[PDB]
RNA sequence: AGGACCGAACCGACUAAUGUUGAAAAAUUAGCGGAUGACUUGUGGCUGGGGGUGAAAGGCCAAUCAAACCGGGAGAUAGCU
RNA sequence: CACAGGUGGUCAGGUAGAGAAUACCAAGGCGCUUGAGAGAACUCGGGUGAAGGAACUAGGCAAAAUGGUGCCGUAACUUC
RNA sequence: ACGAAUGGCGUAAUGAUGGCCAGGCUGUCUCCACCCGAGACUCAGUGAAAUU
RNA sequence: GUCCCUAUCUGCCGUGGGCGCUGGAGAACUGAGGGGGGCUGCUCCUAGUACGAGAGGACCGGAGUGGACGCAUCACUGGUGUUCGGGUUGUCAUGCCAAUGGCACUGCCCGGUAGCUAAAUGCGGAAGAGAUAAGUGCUGAAAGCAUCUAAGCACGAAACUUGCCCCGAGAUGAGUUCUCCCUGACCCUUUAAGGGUCCUGAAGGAACGUUGAAGACGACGACGUUGAUAGGCCGGGUGUGUAAGCGCAGCGAUGCGUUGAGCUAACCGGUACUAAUGAACCGUGAGGCUUAACCU
C-alpha cells in the first residue's frame, strides 16, 4: 500500500482510561498531493510521486514550477515516490490525507536520523592476513541518514487536525520529513 | 538493578541478614536482575539460631531495589535499600515465615504469590 | 508546537490540588486485583515537584516498615484518582532529596502555619 | 612511521591539486560612494549600502 | 555534538569569557561603537541588549543588576540615563553589526558593533 | 632530652601519568620520604687513572668509566666486512 | 635556545591561620612573543554520575575516601 | 631441610620493604554518559624530523 | 619476536574536490551490484494426550514475556547540565551600611533548562516465495522380478536466491521519467565537430550573508526583506525558591509582610527592532555523424 510523507512534530504520552502511557510521536500528516503518476508503459514501474506541505513561490526553482503545474497541484517542499499495488492507482493532482491509516496497525516510519557527526567506535560501535577487510567497523559519519523503524503501533488518526500518533520513537529530529507506510512485516 | 557482588538486605526471616548476589539467573550473559528476579546467592551475614547459615548458597528473589520499578503509566516506585526474600534450591519457595517490608506487585504473579500473601504491603 | 500542546491540553486533569514540596501528601491511586479495581493510599511528603504540563511528576517519600519508599506519580496520569495536601511544609527548596540521609528527629518538617 | 620511497614531484602536485586560493568571486559597488569592497563589508572609506557608517 | 546549544565557547574558560564579555560590554556602552572580531561581536549582542533592556526600567533593584552585571557606575549611569530612554520605544536589535574586513595580525575576521542610533 | 613525632623552607626521589624527533640528553604534574641531624648548604682546599673516592652500586671521578679525557707510538693489528 | 630545569645570601605588609602552610590581597611586578575560529573522532588535564561496589587487574595501579580542634575513649603485645 | 656469629630461634618499635585479609571508599570495572578546559580540525603567519 | 607510530604507500572507515556520462539545468526514480540482519530461554493450550505394568510423559502446531544483540528516540525514569537559580566559607574590591562582583578545582555545595545520553522506551530478528542438502518417496525398465533413477515426478534444513532494512547509475554497460532554459549577426583561413569579433548571458549554479537537531573542513538543509534565517524583544513555559527596597517584630543574629517574589541558558508561541543589499560572477545563444523507421 502507498504510504504518507508527514512532519515529525515531536513525542508525548497519551494516557488510556486504564492509566498506561502510551510514549508517541504526533507526525503531522497533512494533504499529499499526486504530482506524478508512473507506470510500466512509459516509466517500467507503477508509482505515485506525491508533494506535501507549501514552499516559498519565490524559492521554487522553474524546472519545478513547471513540473507541479503539469500536476495542477501547489508547490510542495518536495516530491517523493511510493511503489504501488496492481489494485491501487490514482490520479494526478489528486490529495491523500491521512485517513488512509484510519484503519491500518501498524506502520513504518522512515526518516533521516539525527546526525551524530564524526563518531568514534566506542559511540558508532559499542567497542569496549597482511590487510584489514571491508566494512571494518571504524570510527566515522554516524546518522544523518535514512533509518527505518518497523511495525509501529498506530495510536490515533486524527483527520481534522491532520495527525497520525505512532507508539514509540521514530528517526529524525522535531520537523523532519517522514514517510510512514503501513507496516510491510504485519 | 542487582549484579554479582552486590549486596542485598532480606525481607523474610530465614535467619539471613545480608547477602551477596553471586549469580543473576535468568537467562546467558544476563546482566542485573530487578524486582521479581532470580538470583543465587552467598549469605554473608546470618543470626546464630537461623534456618540458614553463612556461606549457604541459595537462590532468591529480588523484591526491593533502590534502583526501583517503573509502571506502565511511566511511574516509578524506589525503596531505599536492595532486598531479596530466600527460596529454596529446587522448590524455589520462600524459606521464611514473615515478609518484612513492602514488596511489589510485580511478584503477583503464580511463583510468588506467597510473597504478596505474607507481605505487610504490596505496592 | 501548538500541536503538541493542543493534544496535552486535552489529557491534563482539571482538579490537581496546588502543593508544595514538604507538604504531607495522600495519593489514592488506582489498583487493580484480578478484575477488582480499587484505592491504594500513600501517603508521605513531597520532596519533589516536576511541573512540565502533561508530563508533570511528583515524588512523594514515605517510610513504611522502617523503609523508606519513594514513589514517583505522573501527576495526570489516570491511575492517580487523587491528592489530597495532609499538611502544609515550610521548607526551602524545591527539591527535599536531603531527606533521604535523613531519619526520625532529623526528618520532621515545619509547619507552613498560614 | 615514515616513507619508504621519496614521493615524487608527481605526487606532491597532485597532492597541491587542492590548494589553489579561490579569488573572490566579484567585488560589490557601494551606491553612495562608488568604491568596491567585499560583499556585506564596509568600503575602505567607511561606507555601507550608501551609508557612511564609520566617521574616518 | 552541539545540537540547539548556544553560546560561542571562543576558546576561552566560562571566567574569562564573561570577565571579557563584560569588559566589552563596558567598551560599547561608553563607546558606543567598538571594532571586534565578527564572532565575539555576535556573542556581545547577547550580553548587551539584555542590559539596555534591563535599563529601559529605571529602579532600584535594576540598577544593581546592571551592576551586578557589568561592574560599572560608569555604565551603570549612561546605560540607565542615556541609552534607557534613548531605546526607551525600540523594541530590540539595540546593537548593529558591521563586517569590516580582517585583522592584519591573525587575520581575524572584525566587525564594528555598534548602538543604532549612534 | 631525643640520629623523637607531625609538618613548610631545604634535602631527596617511592608510585603513577605525561613527556619520551621532550619545555628538559632524566623533567613536569599529583601524591611520597627525611626534615636538630650519620642533616643540609656557600666559599676555598686536598686526593689523579690500574690511580683517587666509595654507609660498597662495579657506584662516582666534567652529559664519557669492568679502568677518565687529551696528545703521541699510530697509517697498531684485522686470515673479517 | 629569549630552554617548564639549576643557582648562595638578605628583606618579610594585611585578613584568616599554629604557621615562612594555604586562600585572598598590599607594595611591587606580571598576562608567560603566534593569533583567530570551530566546538568531530581521538589524546591530555579535570568535574559530575543512576544501580552495583574491586565484579577491574598481575596487583585496589589509579582514583575515591580519611583529614582540624577540644572533650571523652582507646586492644593484643611491650624492651614499660 | 635449614641450621647455630657465611650466626640459630624469638622479639616491642620502626619501614615510600614482600605476601594476605577486612572495613570504608570509590568510573578500576559492569559500561560508560555528560560536561569543563588544552590539543586535534579550519583560517592567517612562521615552519621542522625520522626516512628515501 | 613485542609494543608503539607526528602514518608517505597498501588496506580500511568516513567525507569532499575534478572530470565524465555528448546542449545545459532542477528534481524524482529504476536497480546492476554491495552491505546489514538471521540468536535464544521460559511460561501457557494442544495435553497428562500417544506412549509406559507403573514412575514418568510427547511429536506437531499455536499464544505472551524475558535475556543478549541491533536500530532509533528523549514522551517517561534518570545522569550530565563550569551558559540558570539558590545556600555558604575565606578574602579583596565596588567610599561605607545594605547590596553586589572577583578569586580560592565551577571555592565548596544544593537543585536544575535545553541538548546530549542509558540504566530509560519503542521497534527488529520473522512470515512467505524459489531452487536444494542429507534423507524420505511415487512411477519405471535395464535385469520376465526387484529397484527413489536410467527417462519422469513429489517432498526435503537457521544452509542458497529472494522477501525486511541501508547504500547504490563512475552500473564508463555512466540507465529511466518529468520539468525548465537558450530560436543573433559577422569575419577569417591549413574550410572543419575549425578559429575569431560583436551583440547576447537564459534555466540554473555559485559566491556572499543570516544560519541549522547538518557538520572536523568540505558537504547537506533552511532562509536572505515579496523575510521569522539568526540575534534581540514580547508573552509563556521551565528552573530556582519568597530578590532588592521598604515596613514591622526583636537587644541582636534574624523573623514576618509586600511575595511563590525576583531572576531565569540552549525551550515554546509570536514580533522585522538588528543583520541577512541593488548588484556583480559562472553558466550561453537550439546542441555531431551514420543508418533505420515513421509524420508528410
Ligand atoms: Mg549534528
Ligand atoms: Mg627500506
Ligand atoms: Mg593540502
Ligand atoms: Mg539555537
Ligand atoms: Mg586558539
Ligand atoms: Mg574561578
Ligand atoms: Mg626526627
Ligand atoms: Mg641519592
Ligand atoms: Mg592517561
Ligand atoms: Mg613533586
Ligand atoms: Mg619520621
Ligand atoms: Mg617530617
Ligand atoms: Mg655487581
Ligand atoms: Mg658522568
Ligand atoms: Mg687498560
Ligand atoms: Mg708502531
Ligand atoms: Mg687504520
Ligand atoms: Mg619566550
Ligand atoms: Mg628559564
Ligand atoms: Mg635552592
Ligand atoms: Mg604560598
Ligand atoms: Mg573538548
Ligand atoms: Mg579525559
Ligand atoms: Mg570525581
Ligand atoms: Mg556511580
Ligand atoms: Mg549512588
Ligand atoms: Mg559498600
Ligand atoms: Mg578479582
Ligand atoms: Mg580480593
Ligand atoms: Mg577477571
Ligand atoms: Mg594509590
Ligand atoms: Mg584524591
Ligand atoms: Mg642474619
Ligand atoms: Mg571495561
Ligand atoms: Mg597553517
Ligand atoms: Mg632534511
Ligand atoms: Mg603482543
Ligand atoms: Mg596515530
Ligand atoms: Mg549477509
Ligand atoms: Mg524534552
Ligand atoms: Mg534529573
Ligand atoms: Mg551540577
Ligand atoms: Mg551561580
Ligand atoms: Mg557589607
Ligand atoms: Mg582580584
Ligand atoms: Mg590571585
Ligand atoms: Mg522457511
Ligand atoms: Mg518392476
Ligand atoms: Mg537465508
Ligand atoms: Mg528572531
Ligand atoms: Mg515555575
Ligand atoms: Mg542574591
Amino acid at each position: 500500500m502507498i504510504g504518507l510523507v508527514g512532519k515529525k512534530v515531536g513525542m508525548t504520552r497519551i494516557f488510556t482510561e486504564d492509566g498506561v502511557s502510551i510514549p508517541v510521536t504526533v507526525i503531522e500528516v497533512e494533504a499529499n498531493r499526486v504530482t506524478q503518476v508512473k507506470d510500466l508503459a512509459n516509466d517500467g514501474y507503477r508509482a505515485i510521486q506525491v508533494t506535501t506541505g507549501a514552499k516559498k513561490a519565490n524559492r521554487v526553482t522553474k524546472p519545478e514550477a513547471g513540473h507541479f503545474a503539469k500536476a495542477g497541484v501547489e508547490a510542495g517542499r518536495g516530491l517523493w515516490e511510493f511503489r504501488l499495488a496492481e489494485g491501487e492507482e490514482f490520479t494526478v493532482g489528486q490529495s491523500i490525507s491521512v485517513e488512509l491509516f484510519a484503519d491500518v496497525k501498524k506502520v513504518d516510519v522512515t526518516g533521516t536520523s539525527k546526525g551524530k557527526g564524526f563518531a568514534g567506535t566506542v559511540k558508532r560501535w559499542n567497542f569496549r592476513p597482511g590487510k584489514v577487510f571491508k566494512g571494518k567497523k571504524m570510527a566515522g559519519q554516524m546518522g544523518n541518514e535514512r533509518v527505518t523503524v518497523q511495525s509501529l503501533d498506530v495510536v490515533r488518526v486524527d483527520a481534522e487536525r491532520n495527525l497520525l500518533l505512532v507508539k514509540g520513537a521514530v528517526p529524525g529530529a522535531t520537523g523532519s520529513d517522514l514517510i510512514v507506510k503501513p507496516a510491510v512485516k504485519a | 538493578m542487582i549484579q554479582e557482588q552486590t549486596m542485598l538486605n532480606v525481607a523474610d526471616n530465614s535467619g539471613a541478614r545480608r547477602v551477596m548476589c553471586i549469580k543473576v539467573l535468568g537467562g546467558s550473559h544476563r546482566r542485573y536482575a530487578g524486582v521479581g528476579d532470580i538470583i543465587k546467592i552467598t549469605i554473608k551475614e546470618a543470626i546464630p539460631r537461623g534456618k540458614v547459615k553463612k556461606g549457604d548458597v541459595l537462590k532468591a528473589v529480588v523484591v526491593r531495589t533502590k534502583k526501583g520499578v517503573r509502571r506502565p503509566d511511566g511511574s516509578v516506585i524506589r525503596f531505599d535499600g536492595n532486598a531479596c526474600v530466600l527460596l529454596n534450591n529446587n522448590s524455589e519457595q520462600p524459606i521464611g515465615t514473615r515478609i518484612f517490608g513492602p514488596v511489589t506487585r510485580e511478584l503477583r504473579s503464580e511463583k510468588f504469590m506467597k510473597i504478596i500473601s505474607l507481605a505487610p504491603e504490596v505496592l | 508546537s501548538n500541536i503538541i500542546k493542543q493534544l496535552e491540553q486535552e489529557q491534563m486533569k482539571q482538579d490537581v490540588p496546588s502543593f508544595r514540596p514538604g507538604d504531607t501528601v495522600e495519593v489514592k491511586v488506582w489498583v487493580v486485583e484480578g478484575s477488582k479495581k480499587r484505592l491504594q493510599a500513600f501517603e508521605g511528603v513531597v520532596i519533589a515537584i516536576r511541573n512540565r504540563g502533561l508530563h508533570s511528576a511528583f515524588t512523594v517519600r514515605k517510610i513504611s516498615n522502617g523503609e523508606g519508599v519513594e514513589r514517583v506519580f505522573q501527576t495526570h496520569s489516570p491511575v492517580v484518582d487523587s491528592i489530597s495536601v495532609k499538611r502544609r511544609g515550610a521548607v526551602r527548596k524545591a527539591k527535599l532529596y536531603y531527606l533521604r540521609e535523613r531519619t526520625g528527629k532529623a526528618a520532621r518538617i515545619k509547619e507552613r502555619l498560614n | 612511521a615514515v616513507q619508504q620511497n621519496k614521493p615524487t614531484r608527481s605526487k606532491r602536485g597532485m597532492r597541491r591539486s587542492h590548494d589553489a586560493l579561490t579569488a573572490v568571486t566579484s567585488l560589490s559597488v557601494d551606491k553612495t560612494s562608488g568604491e568596491k569592497h567585499l560583499r556585506h563589508h564596509i568600503t575602505a572609506d567607511g561606507y555601507y549600502r550608501g551609508r557612511k557608517v564609520i566617521a574616518k | 555534538m552541539r545540537h540547539r546549544k548556544s553560546g560561542r565557547q571562543l576558546n576561552r574558560n566560562s571566567s574569562h569569557r564573561q570577565a571579557m564579555f563584560r569588559n566589552m560590554a563596558g567598551s560599547l556602552v561608553r563607546h558606543e561603537i567598538i571594532k571586534t572580531t565578527l564572532p565575539k561581536a555576535k556573542e556581545l549582542r547577547r550580553v548587551v541588549e539584555p542590559l539596555i533592556t534591563l535599563a529601559k526600567t529605571d529602579s532600584v533593584a535594576n540598577r544593581r543588576l546592571a551592576f551586578a552585571r557589568t561592574r560599572d557606575n560608569e555604565i551603570v549611569a549612561k546605560l540607565f540615563n542615556e541609552l534607557g530612554p534613548r531605546f526607551a520605544s525600540r523594541a530590540g536589535g539595540y546593537t548593529r553589526i558591521l563586517k569590516c574586513g580582517f585583522r592584519a595580525g591573525d587575520n581575524a575576521p572584525m566587525a564594528y558593533i555598534e548602538l543604532v542610533d549612534r
